[PDB]
């Protein structure tokens, strides 16, 4: 909205670009830490998403191996990465919250 | 069906060198595991053999290692392997260590903590092996570190004095030390396969912290051949240092019989334990010296509790990864600090490298993760 | 880390109140009595056998 | 002070020289099963 | 032209993985005297006089 | 060897599998190999026959594999390639 | 004990007797050269490198 948030955008565009998983394709919950509540969240996705994550993964996990990157051209684009993840993973950690405020009473 | 899979003996090796599912892309920096396996039974067969001629007595404890070096038949070259061994037992414990910190392996609490374990008693089963010759730095190594204990309060000499066997480093302590450094590598290779028992229980990780189940290949040849290589360049590096420099990592007054009476002018340790020794002598303090050099390797256990960042490695955070460099370069400060004498300004580089190396573990490295979660906006 | 923070689970801490004072009296009289501590066993009337 | 300083180092040219013969074999031997994987092609092909 | 050489090691030697051993130890048995023999002869050669067998036969009676 | 006569006899019986035997091999062939020449090839075959033959096409040969389906479980290329010999022998 | 007598059972112990011989030969040769054995040895042209 103003000239100061587009340089917080702009420093978290660097940091993206600097984080580099880009770099293989990847999306920013590609990499998110598997603990149990990631690993609802992933068990709840639409088999379209989940065969799509797997081969992101796959494809990561392969040039990793190779030590290599894709071209700068199929890099992930800051502006196109889908929080495909996090209405999922919000869902399971407000239920979870839900418990621990019942096992409180 | 396959004698491979339903032999009750051949289904453990099996399910652990040959058919087991490991990640497709681990790195060299996942060689060090079978490395330190390697390590450890060489130190042992070599141990062995010299353990053959060595007798552990003050009055030929000396002589007896000289008898090994000149005449019996290769026993120099046992002996340097068995010296310098216990050098690339570190250098592949802090590769190994290190892996597990950038990488993220550590979440692994039962495979981490047991490792934890595995680094105390490799520690200290090297710490009484170099009591054994009974040199200068035989004797005053183990004179200046036992003391330690002695500033724990109301049990400090009674704790002391037990372990000595009498009230100094004496005949009796150098025999016990020859006991204990022989019991302690088969200890630590049946904690090595509990280490190995919770780590099969999950897979390793990899150099993207993501799961690798979508992407596994067999151990076997892809990592059969491939430790076999690295086991190959660890051959080469250790029979570099027996074969032409086997006096590089050693300290001199070692060659001189111990002598209660004379002090020799700098005592040093080895290599290995130079980080540990400058933090030591950092704190003024006697009973905080202990604590912090105690806290020095125990920190260790509590980087699992300190992880704040969404994602497991490192690979992906910048950030952390300066932080990461700013704890070896700190370590390498350490080690130089730890073989110079305490005078100034090594005195005062000491303590703000010491602050540093928890500094950077407790405070650091935890609020860069937080950091790095939000410029991702999670 | 909060989760602990209400009604059943100060509860909880009542009920085992009396059973971890217990086990704390076990340890503390096995520790005096396996290391013969005699700044506390020097107050036990049986338990004197020492003639200083 | 050092009556194996000779024999050490004759030692020392045949582990350089095996060393140099054995390390690109073994390398080579690595790159060959892992040639299988080095050079291996995905293709995603889902349902539309 | 015949086969090459590499195809006739093969058929030859390394198909069957007995003989593929009997070749092993047997190259193993030549490689050690042909490569202690050569590693000597250039450890000698670079330490030309000062090892005691070249100073030997000054001392002989 | 009796699998396979009782197999090339029962497959030419018919006026359509015969036709087609006809045709398929004046085209590769060039010429009708009579059943008592099938018969004659076959008896020559023996268990010294069987074990040259077979090391010729599969004893330490590169295969072509296709996989489809939940084939987690397929092993690795290597591996495949490795149970085309044997180390015993 | 008696299973293993009859026409199939000889033809097999023809078939692996090529190799039987050769896993042999592998083991003598082995066994020679890794003892440095002279009674064998001495026999071979370039190996004769002992100067009695
Ligand atoms: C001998 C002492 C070795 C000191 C440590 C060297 C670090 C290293 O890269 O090891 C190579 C080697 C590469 O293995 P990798 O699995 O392909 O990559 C590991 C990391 O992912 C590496 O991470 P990365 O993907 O970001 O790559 C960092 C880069 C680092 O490369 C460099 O900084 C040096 C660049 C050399 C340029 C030529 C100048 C001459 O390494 C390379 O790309 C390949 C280096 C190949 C060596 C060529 C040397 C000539 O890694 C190790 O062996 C680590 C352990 C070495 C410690 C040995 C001490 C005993
Ligand atoms: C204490 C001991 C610690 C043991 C560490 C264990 C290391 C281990 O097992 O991992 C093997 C792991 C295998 O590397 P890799 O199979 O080539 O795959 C690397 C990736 O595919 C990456 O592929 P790439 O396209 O980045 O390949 C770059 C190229 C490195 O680029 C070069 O070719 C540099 C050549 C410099 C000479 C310049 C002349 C012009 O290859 C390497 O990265 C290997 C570096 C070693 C070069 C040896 C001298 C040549 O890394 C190594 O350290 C191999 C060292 C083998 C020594 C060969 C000496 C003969
Ligand atoms: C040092 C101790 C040496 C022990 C030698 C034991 C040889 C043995 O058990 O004979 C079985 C083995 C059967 O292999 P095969 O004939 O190919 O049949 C495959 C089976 O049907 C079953 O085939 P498979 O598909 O179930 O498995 C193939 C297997 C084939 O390799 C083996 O089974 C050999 C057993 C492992 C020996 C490990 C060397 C230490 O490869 C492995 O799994 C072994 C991987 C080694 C992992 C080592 C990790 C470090 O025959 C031999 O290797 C005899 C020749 C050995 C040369 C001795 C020199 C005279
Ligand atoms: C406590 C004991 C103290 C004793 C002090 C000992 C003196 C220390 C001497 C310093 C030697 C340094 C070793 C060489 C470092 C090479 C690093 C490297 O090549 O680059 C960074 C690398 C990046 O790789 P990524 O996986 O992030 O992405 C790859 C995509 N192509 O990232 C990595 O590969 C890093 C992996 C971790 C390496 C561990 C080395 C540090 C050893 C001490 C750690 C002790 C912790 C308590
Ligand atoms: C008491 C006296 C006894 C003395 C006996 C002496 C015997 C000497 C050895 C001879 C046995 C050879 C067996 C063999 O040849 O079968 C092993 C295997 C085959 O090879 P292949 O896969 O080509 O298949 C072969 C396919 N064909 C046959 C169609 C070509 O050989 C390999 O694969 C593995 C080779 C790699 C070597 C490194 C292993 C050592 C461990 C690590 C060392 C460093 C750190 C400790
Ligand atoms: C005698 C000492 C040790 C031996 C022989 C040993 C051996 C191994 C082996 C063979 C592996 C699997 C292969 C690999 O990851 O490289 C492994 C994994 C691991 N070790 Fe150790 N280890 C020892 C001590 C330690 C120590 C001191 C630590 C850390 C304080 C540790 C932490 C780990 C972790 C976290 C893993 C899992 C790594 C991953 O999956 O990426 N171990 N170890
Ligand atoms: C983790 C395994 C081991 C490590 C890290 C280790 C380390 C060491 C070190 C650094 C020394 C000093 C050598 C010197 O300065 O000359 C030493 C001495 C010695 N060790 Fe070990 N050792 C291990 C296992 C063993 C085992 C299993 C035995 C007995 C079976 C053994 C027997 C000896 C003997 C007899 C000496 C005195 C001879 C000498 O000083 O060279 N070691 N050890
Ligand atoms: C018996 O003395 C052995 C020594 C050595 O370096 O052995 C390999 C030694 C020599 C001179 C001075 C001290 C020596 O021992 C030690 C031992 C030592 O042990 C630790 C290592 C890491 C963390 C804590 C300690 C302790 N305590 N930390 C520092 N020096
Ligand atoms: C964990 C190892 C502890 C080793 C203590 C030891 O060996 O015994 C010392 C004293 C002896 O009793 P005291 O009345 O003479 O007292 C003399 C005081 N020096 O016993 C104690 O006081 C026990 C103290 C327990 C603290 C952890
Ligand atoms: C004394 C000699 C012992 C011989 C055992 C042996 O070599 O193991 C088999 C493999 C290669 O054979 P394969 O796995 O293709 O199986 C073929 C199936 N037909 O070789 C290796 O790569 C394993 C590494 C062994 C390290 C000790
Ligand atoms: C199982 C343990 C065998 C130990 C044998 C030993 O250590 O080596 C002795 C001889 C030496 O070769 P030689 O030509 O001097 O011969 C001198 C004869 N004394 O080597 C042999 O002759 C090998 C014999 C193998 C038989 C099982």
């Amino acid at each position: 909205v103003s000239a100061s948030s587009r340089w917080l955008e702009g420093i978290r565009k660097w940091y993206y670009n600097a984080a580099g998983f880009n770099k293989l394709g990847l999306m920013r919950d590609d990499t998110i830490h598997e603990n149990d509540d990631v690993k609802e969240a992933i068990r709840r996705l639409p088999e379209n998403l989940y065969n799509d994550r797997v081969f992101r993964i796959k494809r990561a996990l392969d040039l990793s191996m190779r030590q290599q990157i894709l071209p700068k051209e199929q890099w992930t684009k800051y502006e196109e990465d889908k929080s495909y993840l996090e209405p999922y993973l919000k869902e399971v950690i407000r239920e979870r919250k839900e418990r621990e405020e019942w096992a409180k009473k | 069906t396959n004698i491979r899979k339903s032999h009750p003996l051949m289904k453990i090796v099996n399910n652990a060198f040959i058919d087991l599912p490991a990640p497709s892309n681990i790195s060299s920096w996942w060689n060090f595991g079978s490395l330190l396996g390697i390590c450890l039974i060489l130190q042992i067969l070599t141990g062995l053999f010299l353990a053959m001629h060595y007798t552990s007595d003050t009055t030929t404890a000396f002589s007896s290692v000289t008898h090994i070096c000149r005449d019996v038949n290769y026993g120099w070259i046992i002996r340097y392997m068995h010296a310098n061994g216990a050098s690339m037992f570190f250098i592949c414990l802090y590769m190994h260590v290190g892996r597990g910190l950038y990488y993220g392996s550590y979440t692994f609490l039962e495979t981490w903590n047991i490792g934890v374990i595995l680094l105390l008693t490799v520690m200290a089963t090297a710490f009484m092996g170099y009591v054994l010759p009974w040199g200068q730095m035989s004797f005053w190594g183990a004179t200046v570190i036992t003391n330690l204990l002695s500033a724990i309060p109301y049990i400090g000499t009674n704790l002391v004095e037990w372990i000595w066997g009498g009230f100094s480093v004496d005949k009796a302590t150098l025999t016990r030390f020859f006991a204990f450094h022989f019991i302690l590598p088969f200890i630590i290779m049946a904690i090595a396969m509990v280490h190995l028992l919770f780590l099969h229980e999950t897979g390793s990780n990899n150099p993207t912290g993501i799961s690798s189940d979508v992407d596994k290949i067999p151990f076997h040849p892809y990592y059969t051949i491939k430790d076999i290589l690295g086991a190959l360049l660890l051959i080469l590096a250790l029979m570099l240092l027996v074969l032409f420099a086997p006096d590089l990592l050693g300290d001199p007054d070692n060659y001189t019989p111990a002598n209660p009476l004379n002090t020799p002018p700098h005592i040093k340790p080895e290599w290995y334990f130079l980080f540990a020794y400058a933090i030591l002598r950092s704190i003024p303090n006697k009973l905080g010296g202990v604590l912090a050099l105690a806290f020095s390797i125990l920190i260790l256990a509590l980087i699992p509790l300190l992880h704040t960042s969404k994602q497991r490695s490192m690979m992906f955070r910048p950030l952390s990864q300066c932080l990461f460099w700013a704890l070896v370069a700190d370590l390498l400060t350490l080690t130089w600090i730890g073989g110079q004498p305490v005078e100034h300004p090594y005195i005062t580089i000491g303590q703000l490298a010491s602050v540093l190396y928890f500094l950077l573990i407790l405070v650091l490295m935890p609020t860069a993760g937080t950091i790095e979660n939000k410029l991702l906006k999670w | 880390l909060t989760r602990f923070l209400g009604p059943r689970y100060r509860q909880l801490a009542r009920n085992w109140v009396p059973t971890a004072s217990l086990w704390g009296a076990v340890g503390a009289v096995g520790l005096v009595w396996a290391t013969d501590w005699r700044l506390i066993l020097d107050w036990v009337p049986y338990i004197n056998g020492k003639f200083k | 002070a050092e009556p194996e300083h000779d024999h050490r180092k004759r030692m020392g040219l045949k582990m350089l020289l095996m060393m140099g013969l054995l390390l690109p074999l073994v390398y080579a031997m690595k790159r060959h099963k892992w040639s299988v994987l080095k050079s291996r092609k995905l293709a995603y092909r889902p349902p539309k | 032209v015949a086969p090459t050489l590499t195809a006739r090691l093969y058929s030859l030697l390394f198909r069957r993985t007995s003989t593929f051993a009997l070749t092993i130890v047997v190259g193993a048995l030549f490689f050690e005297r042909a490569f202690d023999q050569g590693a000597d002869a250039i450890y000698e050669h670079i330490n030309e006089g000062k090892l005691w067998k070249h100073i030997k036969h000054k001392y002989e009676n | 060897k009796n699998l396979l006569r009782n197999a090339l006899v029962s497959h030419l019986d018919g006026t359509t599998p015969v036709c087609e035997d006809i045709g398929r091999s004046l085209l590769t062939y060039g010429r009708r190999i009579p059943l008592a020449e099938w018969e004659s090839r076959i008896a020559e075959v023996d268990a010294r026959v069987v074990r040259e033959v077979c090391s010729k096409y599969f004893y330490d040969q590169c295969p072509a594999v296709a996989g489809f389906g939940p084939i987690e479980q397929l092993p690795d290329y290597n591996r495949i390639r490795s149970g085309m010999f044997w180390l015993r022998f």
